[PDB]
């Protein structure tokens, strides 16, 4: 559909990773973040997701799985994507993004994550909200 | 405003009243009148407003004397002097009269009866109680009484032990260790109480308010908080609100939040801070807020109420405060339009169809200015507000039902309105989705417009022009921009936003007379300054000597003295 | 600066939004319905490129007046001495004891410090509201990152600024 490939070539990409490899210690993590998920197609969004997000989940590391505009920007990801329906991506982020972020982040991931809940998902607000309910 | 000029006009249609000596039934309403209007513009102190129960009683209106004194509870929370009137009056009464004096009576003991100066009040209804012959009743409040740190303790131990012959010491280890514990207490208060006892002294000063030992005695009263605390920290509270002040009011609420009360106590404070506190506080109130979308959960339909109330109360005094909008529409999507991913999605859809069309009923009703006020949203739209409507009725047309179509027919409607053509969420929602779809001509048709034709906020168009260029360096290629580029606007979106950034008036392509000439060395104050008509210091030496030179032209040589300034400031505000 | 001829639909953080990236900022405090506000810069610098730049600028749809005009002390003063009509002399706003040297004017910080303090960077700034900071090395970041948060925060309401 006529989609210049921006941060993800494959020359640029590595100097996108190279840099949120480091994690902590260098600054301007978020900004790599936030400009890699504006792909609003099918196979480009499919990219993003299957090689940046979820490989930060699949190694697990602690500095992003804390950070609540990751898990934003996760979800932002989904749900700005026009290849899907409604249903599809409003199922798709709250059964398999919102149970994977870990209960022990919830006082650090909630503050952001509500902020997006209230702005597109009113009704699946109490859903959020009993997901980290003080009381299991 | 003048509550000096509200105070001396009562004093002065009372004195009419009184001196002319007649019942003077247009005086006696407008002492009355008088009496109200200051009432409802001022919280009217016990002791001013004794005067007014006072003299309502000397007119015989028993009925409306009750009604006064409820007010007169919720004005001052110390009001020990008329709660004890109260209980003075209303004894004199009708059949109702011996449940409604202990009504009264047990009222103000869960609201006087953990004060010092308490002591009063518990004598009073021992004084009903005693000329009643409920023997076992008077010993109720003996027991009581003796359990809580009053002034005259040991003075209401020894009475106790001798008015009653009878039933004395029916448990004396009982009743003993009770008092024993109250004195402990009550000598632990009397540090707090003799340092608040030595300062407050009316000197129009700090030492009058005592807020340093008033926030020493709620200090205090918070760390050791043996269960009455809640009682006494309200207690606490009360003493020394009563001596406006909002941080205490945040100090208790969060000591009261912590202590785990049932909800609905705290939900009476947060309205009577609410009603009692002056408007432009703005930060308890949005406190309230979100304790009723937090609390939401445990309770559903009656909190849905609380706040539809509380948003509607809060739009009569702000009406240009905008988050007050969206957040009653978020709640009103939550909870009016409830729908989970397990119910089918016929279901879900008709509900989203649903909320799109009352919502579009709505602002298509403010527009063409017919109300409907039995739909409470018709009722909340304002000028101010509307833009945010629209805004939420963009994203869900464009992101739950997903029709581009009418999507891009609601923005090319809508844009041409007064009201919104102005409006921050409404054109950013538009960048947004113009940066879904991936094109660059409405995107570059309008940011080469953002400051001439669509005039928003400078953060906003610094911001939309940064974000902008690091999403067309990233996202388009030479073969668009180059072509991309004309010439009549020298328009090019690499470099354009560099340069329209903090000017938002630029355009981007006889000298001696505009307003920027004129006020050159110094901004704001303007003087034709004296030239020469034909200079030569752009010829160079070389070319002066060719042919011989002109004598010169001048201009503006009558006013090299002469200085004029536009005074807006004097004229339009100091003068009005 | 005086701003004059205000809508009265404008609010005073929406007031901040347009005055603010001319320089920083000390108050932004606007009267109860006289239709006219007032901004108050740090920099005299910031003040007139203010004037020049948003001079007639339509704030919801009127065409604005920008001139200078005094402070809210000075204003009441002049206001009680002109109903007494006595005197209504004024008093030179305060100087900043200059020779100074960290600060370039017209500059602003949003928000550990090891900085080589040479001259083409900037050492000290006003924080915004107020008090003094020494600037870090990033500031680039916490903008950068905050006006994306200002964008998403305020395509769906959140503020109207």
């Amino acid at each position: 559909d006529s989609q210049s490939n921006g941060l993800l070539n494959k020359e640029l990409f590595d100097k996108v990773w190279k840099r949120l490899s480091c994690k902590e210690k260098k600054s301007g993590q978020e900004i790599l973040l936030n400009n890699l998920v504006q792909f609003y197609s099918k196979d480009t969004v499919e990219f993003v997701e299957k090689n940046i997000f979820q490989k930060i989940i699949e190694f697990g590391w602690e500095y992003y799985l804390q950070n609540g505009m990751f898990w934003n920007c996760y979800c932002r990801l989904i749900y700005f994507d026009t290849s899907r329906s409604y249903l599809d991506k409003r199922q798709y982020i709250v059964r398999k993004i919102w149970p994977q972020i870990d209960k022990k982040f919830a006082q650090s991931v909630l503050p952001s994550l509500t902020e997006f809940c209230e702005s597109y998902f009113p009704e699946e607000m109490d859903t959020l909200e009993e997901m980290f309910t003080e009381e299991p | 405003a003048l509550r000096g000029l509200d105070t001396q006009f009562l004093q002065d249609n009372t004195a009419l009243v009184q001196a002319y000596r007649g019942l003077d039934w247009s005086d006696i309403s407008s002492l009355t009148q008088m009496v109200d209007v200051i009432e409802q513009t001022v919280v009217k102190y016990g002791n001013p407003n004794d005067s007014i129960k006072l003299a309502l009683e000397t007119i015989l209106w028993q009925i409306l004397r009750k009604y006064p004194l409820l007010f007169g509870f919720w004005k001052r929370f110390a009001t020990i002097e008329y709660q004890l009137f109260g209980l003075k009056k209303s004894i004199a009464v009708l059949a109702t009269s011996v449940k409604w004096f202990p009504t009264s009576l047990e009222l103000w003991c869960d609201y006087l009866n953990v004060l010092c100066v308490n002591n009063p009040n518990e004598t009073d209804f021992i004084r009903n109680n005693f000329e009643i012959a409920k023997d076992l009743i008077g010993k109720q409040f003996l027991s009581h009484p003796f359990w809580d740190k009053f002034i005259e303790f040991e003075v209401g131990q020894k009475n106790w032990h001798n008015v009653q012959r009878i039933y004395e010491y029916i448990i004396e280890v009982p009743l003993h260790q009770y008092a024993r514990f109250f004195t402990s207490y009550k000598k632990f208060l009397n540090e707090k109480n003799l340092k608040t006892t030595r300062n407050i002294d009316i000197v129009l000063r700090k030492t009058q308010t005592t807020v340093n030992e008033i926030w020493q005695f709620e200090s205090k009263i918070k760390q050791p908080f043996f269960n009455l605390g809640q009682v006494l920290n309200d207690d606490l509270e009360n003493w020394s609100r009563y001596l406006y002040h909002e941080n205490t009011w945040m100090m208790y609420i969060k000591w009261l939040t912590k202590k785990n009360i049932s909800d609905e106590v705290v939900v009476d404070i947060y309205q009577k801070a609410n009603t009692f506190l002056p408007l432009d506080f703005k930060t308890l109130r949005y406190d309230f807020l979100r304790f009723l979308k937090r609390k939401y959960r445990s309770n559903n339909t009656l909190f849905n109420n609380i706040f539809n109330e509380t948003v509607s109360r809060y739009l009569k005094i702000w009406p240009n405060d905008i988050l007050l909008m969206t957040e009653y529409l978020c709640m009103l999507k939550r909870h009016s339009f409830k729908n989970s991913l397990d119910q089918s999605p016929k279901e879900i859809l008709e509900k989203q169809t649903s909320f799109t069309k009352i919502l579009e009923t709505s602002i298509t009703n403010y527009i063409n200015n017919q109300i409907d006020a039995k739909v409470h949203l018709q009722t909340l739209i304002n000028d101010k507000n509307l833009s945010i409507v629209v805004v939420e009725l963009i994203k869900t047309t464009w992101l739950v039902l997903k029709n581009n179509m009418q999507t891009r027919k609601y923005f090319n409607l809508y844009q041409k309105n007064i009201l919104i053509k102005n409006s921050v969420p409404f054109w950013l929602t538009y960048y947004k989705f113009e940066k879904s779809n991936v094109n660059f001509t409405k995107l570059n048709k309008f940011i080469r417009e953002l400051g001439v034709e669509i005039y928003l906020p400078t953060t906003v168009m610094n911001d939309i022009l940064t974000d902008y260029k690091t999403f067309y360096l990233t996202h388009s290629n030479i073969v668009t921009y180059e072509s991309s580029i004309i010439d009549s606007n020298t328009f090019d979106p690499i470099l354009y936003p560099e340069l329209k950034m903090s000017n938002p008036k630029y355009d981007p392509v006889d000298w001696h007379k505009k307003t920027e000439w004129k006020e050159a060395g110094h901004i704001g104050i303007t003087t034709e300054r004296p030239q020469i008509s034909n200079s030569i210091i752009e010829c160079n030496s070389g070319t002066l000597i060719q042919k011989p030179i002109s004598l010169p032209n001048f201009r503006n040589l009558e006013k090299i003295n002469q200085v004029k300034i536009n005074d807006l400031y004097t004229e339009e505000f100091l003068k009005e | 600066v005086f701003i004059g001829g205000l809508s009265s639909l404008v609010t005073e953080d929406e007031l901040r939004a347009y005055f603010q990236p001319f320089g920083t900022i000390v108050y932004v405090k606007i009267p109860v319905g006289k239709c006219c506000g007032f901004v108050q810069y740090v920099d005299r610098l910031s003040a007139e490129a203010a004037i020049a730049g948003m001079q007639g600028f339509p704030i919801a749809n009127s065409r604005v007046r920008l001139s200078w005009g005094r402070s809210a002390k000075q204003t009441a003063l002049l206001q009680q001495a002109m109903l007494s009509n006595s005197l209504q002399v004024q008093q030179q706003q305060p100087g900043l004891q200059q020779p100074n040297y960290g600060y370039i004017p017209s500059s602003t910080c949003e928000a550990n410090v090891s900085s080589t303090m040479l001259p083409g960077c900037q050492i000290l700034n006003y924080s915004n509201p107020q008090q003094v900071i020494m600037q870090g090395s990033e500031a680039v970041v916490n903008s950068t990152n905050a006006m994306l948060n200002r964008l998403e925060q305020g395509s769906n309401g959140f503020m109207f600024a």
